[PDB]
C-alpha cells in the first residue's frame, strides 16, 4: 500500500540495500507532513455526514434528469447506493491523508474503477461533480497545508475519473 | 506491504469506518516519536557491517563445529552464504523498524525460511542464535550513539527486539 | 545520481505516472533537511585542509610500519596520493550532504572501489581509520542535525569499505 | 539523472573542487523557494487531465485536418496515441519542474523524438503547437490555484515555460 | 483440444478402426444442425456484455454481503476480478458450444478452478450462482433473437445448459 | 486487418507452413458468405444518409437534455460532429461486412475508443443508443442472412462500447 | 487436434476474446464442406481392404528387390506390418476428412515420422509410392469435391514424406 | 496484413467514403472466381516439395559453380539454407495468391531480402533464377491438376506469375 | 558433478584430511586402466544408433502391445519419444562410464524419472526391459570391437552393467 | 569449428576466465594424439583415389538395381556425383583427423545432411554402405591408434546418417 | 566439480550429444597428466606439516607487527587458525592436483573468498605471502612436470587472491 | 572459431583438396613445439593479475591526466572499467596463443572496439599504450619462468607479440 515509508523501503529492498540517508530524509517529509494531513483528516471525518449529503444532492441538481422515474437517481436504492459510494470516496481520502500517500485510493478505488463503472452504467461525471462540490465546501473547513492536502487527494480522485 | 498506518487503515476498512479517535491518537504518537525512530533505524544502518561481523565472530566462538569440515559454515562458499543471510535478516529488521510493523519481515524474509533451512540441512538453532547475537549488538548501538539528543528509547528498543525475536522464533 | 528528488521521479516514471502527494511529501523531507546538511557541508568544506592532514597522519600513527622504506606510506608520491584520496572522500561527503543522498558517493567512490583497491594493494583498513579519525574531530565542529548528517555519510563510507 | 544540485556537483567535480560559495548560495535559494516549487508541480499534477484535454480540444479546433481521414489524429487509435504523447510530455515537464533541471526531459523524452515523428509521418509542427497549448494552460494553473498563500511565482513560471519551450523547439 | 468430431476420431482410433456408420451419422446430424449452432453461439457473443451485467446486478441483489467491506466483491479491484471471471467462464462456454464438446471448458477453465477460489477465500457457492444466472439469461437469448428463422433449438439449449451446469458443479 | 483470409494466413505463417485443407475450408466460408454480407453492405450504403439522421435524432430524443444550451448536443458543431461519428460507425460496419471480419472495426474504431471518449467527455450510452436505433430500422431493409450479418456487426460495436 | 473449429477457438482464446463474425464465417466453411469430405470418407472406408492390398503390392512391383530373401519386403511379418502401415495412413486420411483438418494426420503420423522411419530403416519412397497408387485408384471411386478432398489429404501425406 | 478486400477498404477510407459501386463489383468478381483461386493455391500446396525439388535440380544443373567448393550452395549446411529459402518464398507466394494481394509477400519476405543476401555474399542473380524456375513449375501445376473442373485459369496464372516476378525483381 | 576422483576428494574432505595412500592407489589404478576405459566409452559412442535400434526391434518383438493402438509406443509421436528416451539413457550411461561414477546418471537422468513415467502412463516395466536390452548389446560391443589390443575388459564390462542395472532398477 | 583447442577456449571465454590447468591438460591430449591422427590422415590421403572407387562400386554391388536404366546409379553424371560425394566424406574425415575433433564433419557434412538428402532422394543407406566398405579396407592400411582414430571418424559419419 | 572429465561431459550433455573423439582426446590429456600431478600430490602431502609451519612463520617474518599484542598474529587462537587456513590451501592444492582441475579450489576456497576475508579483516597479502613461500620451498621437493603442476595450482590461488 | 589447424583446413577446402604435404608438416611442427606453447600460455595465466597491475601502475605513471578529474580513468568506476578491459584483452591474447591463430582475438575482442572507445570518449592512444605495457611484461614472463626446461622460445615470443601488436594497432 503506497506510502512514503513503503515506497522507500521497496526501493531499498529491490537493490538489496539498507535504508540510507536518502531514504530517511524522505521518511522525515512524511512524518513532518502528518500534522497538516491529520487535521484535514479530522475535519473531513466529522463533517462526513453532511459532505456526503451535499455532494449526493449536487449530483441530482447538476443532472436534474437523474431523479425522474426510469432513471438511475430514482428510488431509495439508487439514492442509497450513491450516498454510500461518495462516502466510500471520502473514507479513502481520509485514509490517504492519514497514511501519507495515495495507496488506499489506488488499491481500493482506482484499481478496477473503469471496468466496474462501465459494467454498471455509472458515469464518472457524477462522481467528478460530487468531488468538485466536496472540494468547494472543504474550502471553508480548512486552510493552509491541511487544505492543500485535502485538495491534493480530491483532485487525485478527479484525475483518476478523467 | 504494510506500515503502522496502513495497518490501522486496513482494520478500519474492515469495519466500514473512518479511523477511530482511538486509532488516530495512537498514530499521532508514532509521529510524535518519529525522530527517535529515525535515529534507531540510523543506528543499525550505520553499523550494519560491524553488527553482522561481531555477531559472526561470537557465533563461531560458541559453535566451533560449524567451521569444521562437516559443518554448515564451511568452506568459504558456505560461510559467505551464512554471512549473507545474517545481512538479509538484519536488513528486513531495519525495514520493519522504519515501518512500525513486522509485515515486510514476515512476508519477504521469514515466510518459508525455516523449511528452506531444513531442506538445506542448515542448523536452524544456530541460525536462531546468530539472530539473537545481532539483536544484542544492534540494540547496543540503538542505545549508545554519536551525539544524539539524550532521552528514552526503550519503547523503540523493545519493538526492535520483538522483530529480532520474531525472526528467531520463526527460524529455530 | 541518487537523491531524494531523482528517486521519487524515477519511481513515478517507471510507473508512467505524474508525481503525486506521496512523492511531493518525500521531496519536502529533502528540502526541510537541506539546512542541517548544508551546515555540515560548509564546516567540512573550510576545515578540509586540516581534516585531510589529520586523517593522513593517523593512518601512519595507527599503521606505523607504513612509513618505513619499501612500504606504501613512504616517499613523497605515496604520501601525496594518500592525502589526495582522503580529500576525494571528504569532497564526495560534502557533495552527498549538499545533494540530499548518497549518489555522489555511490557513483564516484563506491562503484568499483574493491576492484581498484585490490589491483593497487590498497587496504581498506587505512581508509576506515582515516574516516574514523575524521569522525572523531567532526564531533566538535558540528552538533545536532548537522553532526548527524556528517556522521550518516562518514559511516556510509566505512560500511562501503567493510 | 540530474537535479539542480546534482548539476552543481558535476561541474564542481570537473574542477576537482568543493562547491564554490557562489554555487552554495544559488542552491540555498532553491531550497528557499521550494515550497513554491512544490505548489507549482502540484498545480500541474492536480489538473493534468484537463491540461491535456483543453490543449487537445484547442489543437483540433485549429487544425481540423488532423481529424479528417488522411489526418494524423484519425482514427481512434491515432487520436489515443496523440493524447498519450501529450500526457507523456506534460509528465516529463513536471518531473523537470520538481528537479530544477531539464535533463530528465531531454534524456528520456526529447532525445530522438523528432526523428521518431518524421519516420512516422506525424506532423511535428502540430505536435509543437499542442505543446504550446499545454504550456498556456499549465502556467494558467500554476498562477491561479486553490487557497495557496499569495506571493510571486513568476521565476518558476518562467522556468516551467522553458521546459515547455525546450520540448517545442526540440520537436518542431 | 477436442471438438465433437475429434472426439469421435479418438474413440475410433482406440479401437484401431475406421469410424463406425453409427458414429458417422451422429456427426452427419451435427452438420445438419450447424446453422442453428452458429446462431446459438452468435446469440451469446452478441449479448455477452449484457449477459454478464444482468447476471451481476442479480448476483449482488441476492448476496448483498459480497459488496460490503469484508465481502469478496469489494472494493473496486475485487469487483473487477469477479466481473472478469464471469466473462472468462461465459467465453469458454461459448467455445464449447461452437465445438460440440466440453473439453476446452474443462481443460482451460474448470481444471483447478475450485482450488484456486478456496485458496483465495472466494466463496465458491456465490460463484456457482453467478454461473446459474448467466445460464438463465444466455439461454433466454439463444431462444428469443433478431429475425432468426423459426424452429426448434431445445437440443442446443440443453447442451448449452450442461456446459453452464458443468462449470457450476465443478466450482461450488 | 482481421479477415478470415488474413487470419488463416497468419496462423500458417506463424507455424512456417503452407496453407492446408483446414485453412482453405475456412476461406471457403468467407467466400460463400460474401453474398449475404455484401447485400447488407449495399443496403446500409444507400440508406446511410437517413440511418445517420435517424440515429442522431434518437440520441437527442432519448437524452432530451443534450439539446439544451451549455450541453453537448447543442449548436451546429456538436450536432455536426455527432452525425459524422455515427456515419463513421456505419461506414466501418459496411467495411467489416465487405471485408469478411471485424478488422476495420477493430483497427479504426475499437482500438483506442475508451481513451478518446473519456478525454472528450463522450458517453458510450449515446453511441449504443444510436446503434440500437440503427438496428431497429435495419430490421425492415434486410432479412435472412444479410440481416444476421448486419446485426452481427452492429451488436459487435455495442459490446465494444459496454 | 487441428480442425477449422479448434483453430478459430484457439485464436479467440489466445486474444481473450469471444468468437466473432470472422470466426463463425470460418466455421461455416468447415460445415458446408462436410458433405464432400464425408463422401470421400465413406468411399475410402469401404474400399479400404483393396486400397491397402493394391498399394502394398505396388510397393513390391515398383521395388522388385524388396521381395527377395534378406530384404524388408520378405516373410510374413514384414509384408504384414506393411499392409498395417498403409492401413494406418488410409485410416488417418478418413479421420482428417471427417474432422475438417489435418489434425489427425499431424498428431498421429506426421509428428515423429522421420525419426521413426530413420531408426527402423523404412524408406519414405515406399510410402510415397503406396500413396501415389492409392491416389490413382481413388480417381474412379470419387469425383468433384469429394475427390479434391481425398487428393488434398493424400498429397498432404506425400509432402510430409518428402 | 492486407487482402484484396482490405486493400479496397483502405483506399475508400482515405477518401472518407463508403465503397464505390466500382470497387464493390471488382470484389464481387473476386468472390465469383474464388473456387478457381482455392484450386490454384491448392495446386501449389499439394506439390510444394516437388516444386522446390525440381526448381533446385534445374538451378544446379545450370549453375554448377554453386555446388563446388567456393560456391554458395556448398557444403550441406548452405544447400539446406538455399533449399529452405526456396520454400519460404514459395510459401509467401501461395499466401499472396490466397489473399489476392502481394502485401504479405512484400512485407514479410521481400522487404530487406536483397540486402541480406548481399551482406551474406549470396548471389542474388542465382536466387532470382531459382524463383523463375519455381514459377515455371508452380504454374505448370496450377494449369494441369487432378480432376478439377475444366475452365480458364489464365487470369489467376498471370496473377501468380506477378508474385513470382515481384520476388525475382526485388532480389536480383 | 562427480567423477571417481572428485568422489575420493569429497570423502577425504569430510575427514579434514589429505587423501589416504589407500585412496591414492585406487585412483592410480583408474589411471592405469584408462585406455581400456576410453575404448569402452568409444565402443558405445561408435554404435549408439545400432544399440538403440537393436534394443528397440527386440523390445517390440517381445511386447507387441506397445505398438497397437492403446499402446504406449503408438502412434509415431510416442514411438519417437520412446526412441529418444532410449538414447538419453544410453547417453548418461556412457557419461558415467567415462567418469567412473554413477552420479551424472542418477542426478540428471534417473532422479524423478519413475514418477514422470507413472504420471504419463508409460509402462515402467517395459522401459526397464528396453534398458536391459541396451545393456546386452552395448556390452556386446565393449567386448568385441575393431582392432583393439587384446586384453581383459571384464572389470569395465561389470561397471558398465551396474550403470545399466541402476537405471533399470530406478525405473521399473 | 569444434576441436579440443576451440572447445576449451570457448568454455573459458564463456566464464570470462583465463585458461587454467584443467584446460591446458585437455589441450595436451589433443597434441599428444596428433601423431596417430596424422598417420591415419596420410594413409587415407594417398589411398583416397582407390578408397573412393572401392566404396562407389560397393554401393552398386550392394544395391544392384541402382545401375539399371531409370535409376540413380545410372549414367555418367550420377556415378560421377557419387564418387565426388564419397570423396567429400573421406576429405572431411582426414580434416577431422588433422584438426583434433569432429568440427569439419559437423560444419560441412552433418549440419543440413538430412534435409539435403531428403530433397534430392538420396538414401543414407548407400552412404553407410560406402563407409562400411571404407572401414573394411582401412583395417589393413593402419593399425593401433591410427586405426582407432580412422574408425572413430568413420563410425561418426555412420551414426550421423542413422 | 571442475575436472577435465566433468568439463567434457558437461559440454556433451548440454548439446544432447554422445562423447566424441574431441572429448575423448581431451580425457586422455587428463589421464596422461596424472603421473606428474600425483607425484606433486604425494610430495606436498608428506611435507604438509613443515610447508605449513614454514609459510605461517613467513607471514609473521614479512609482517613483523602482526605478532605484537592487540594484533591478529597474536595469541594461540589466531596463530592456530592461521596454520589451519594455510593447511586448508595446501589440502585443496593436493586435491586439485589429484582431481585434474581447479574444481576443488574453485568450490571450497575461491567461491566466497573475498566476502569472508573482508568480514573477518583477513588481508589477502598474508595468504599470498604464505603461498609465495610455499612456492619457494616446493622448488627443491619436485622438478619437471610435477613442479609445473604444483606451480600451476599455487599460482592459481595467488591470482584468486589478487 | 579458428585455430591453426582449422585455418589450414578452411584453405584446403577452398581448393577442394586434401591437405598439402606442405601444410601437413607446418602443422606437424606446431605439434612439435606444443609443450613450449603450453608453457607460454601458462606463463601468462600464472601472472595475469601482476601483468595487468604492473601495466597499470606504469600507464598512470606516464599519463597522470587519466587519474585527474576530467580523466578517463577517474573516478573508481572508470578505473575499474579500465582495469577490466586490460584483463579482457590479455585474456583473448592468451586464447590466441593457445590456438596459434589470432581469430578469436579479432572476432570477439578487437572487432568494433575502436569505435566503442571513440563513442565513449576513451582515449584510444592511452589504451594502445596499456596494451604495449602488458606485452612487455607478459613476454618478460614467457621468457623467465619457474624451472621450465631451458630452450629457445623466441618463435613463440614473437607470435605472442604480434597478438599484442594486432590489438594495439586495431585500437590506437
Ligand atoms: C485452374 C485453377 C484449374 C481450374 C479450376 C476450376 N475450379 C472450378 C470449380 C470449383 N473448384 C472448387 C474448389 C474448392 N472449393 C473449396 O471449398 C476448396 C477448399 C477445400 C477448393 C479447392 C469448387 C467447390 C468448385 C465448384 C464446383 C465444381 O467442381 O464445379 C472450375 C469450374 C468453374 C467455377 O468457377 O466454378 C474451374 C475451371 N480449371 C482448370 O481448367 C484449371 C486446370
Amino acid at each position: 500500500m503506497k506510502t512514503v515509508i513503503t515506497e522507500v523501503i521497496a526501493s531499498a529492498d529491490s537493490q538489496g540495500r539498507f535504508l540510507n540517508n536518502t531514504e530517511l530524509q524522505a521518511a522525515n517529509g512524511r512524518f513532518q507532513r502528518a500534522t497538516a494531513s491529520m487535521e484535514a483528516a479530522r475535519a473531513l471525518t466529522s463533517n462526513a455526514d453532511s459532505l456526503v449529503k451535499g455532494a449526493v444532492q449536487e449530483v441530482y441538481n447538476k443532472f436534474p434528469y437523474l431523479t425522474q422515474p426510469g432513471q438511475m437517481g430514482y428510488g431509495d436504492t439508487n439514492q442509497a447506493k450513491c450516498a454510500r459510494d461518495i462516502s466510500h470516496y471520502l473514507r479513502f481520502i481520509t485514509y490517504s491523508l492519514v497514511a501519507g500517500g495515495t495507496g488506499p485510493l489506488d488499491d481500493y478505488i482506482v484499481a478496477g474503477l473503469r471496468e466496474v463503472n462501465r459494467t454498471f452504467n455509472l458515469s464518472p461525471s457524477w462522481y467528478i461533480e460530487a468531488l468538485k462540490h466536496i472540494k468547494g465546501k472543504v474550502g471553508s473547513q480548512l486552510s493552509g497545508q491541511p487544505l492543500t492536502e485535502a485538495n491534493a487527494y480530491i483532485d487525485y480522485c478527479i484525475n483518476a475519473l478523467s | 506491504m504494510q506500515d503502522a498506518f496502513t495497518k490501522a487503515i486496513v482494520a478500519a476498512d474492515l469495519r466500514g469506518s473512518f479511523l477511530s479517535e482511538q486509532e488516530l491518537n495512537q498514530l499521532t504518537n508514532l509521529v510524535k516519536e518519529s525522530n527517535k525512530r529515525l535515529d534507531a533505524v540510523n543506528a543499525i544502518t550505520g553499523n550494519a557491517a560491524e553488527i553482522i561481523s561481531d555477531a559472526a565472530h561470537k557465533l563461531f566462538a560458541e559453535q566451533t563445529d560449524l567451521i569444521r569440515p562437516g559443518g554448515n559454515a564451511y568452506p568459504n562458499r558456505r560461510m559467505a552464504a551464512c554471512l549473507r543471510d545474517m545481512e538479509i535478516i538484519l536488513r528486513y529488521v531495519s525495514y520493519a523498524l522504519l515501518a512500525g510493523d513486522a509485515s515486510v519481515l514476515e512476508d519477504r524474509c521469514l515466510n518459508g525460511l525455516k523449511e528452506t533451512y531444513v531442506a538445506l540441512g542448515t542448523p536452524t538453532r544456530s541460525v536462531a542464535r546468530a539472530v539473537q547475537l545481532m539483536k544484542e549488538t544492534a540494540i547496543g548501538y540503538v542505545n549508545s550513539p554519536s551525539g544524539v539528543t539524550r532521552g528514552d528509547c526503550s519503547a523503540l528498543v523493545n519493538e526492535a527486539a520483538t522483530y529480532f525475536d520474531k525472526a528467531a522464533a520463526s527460524i529455530a
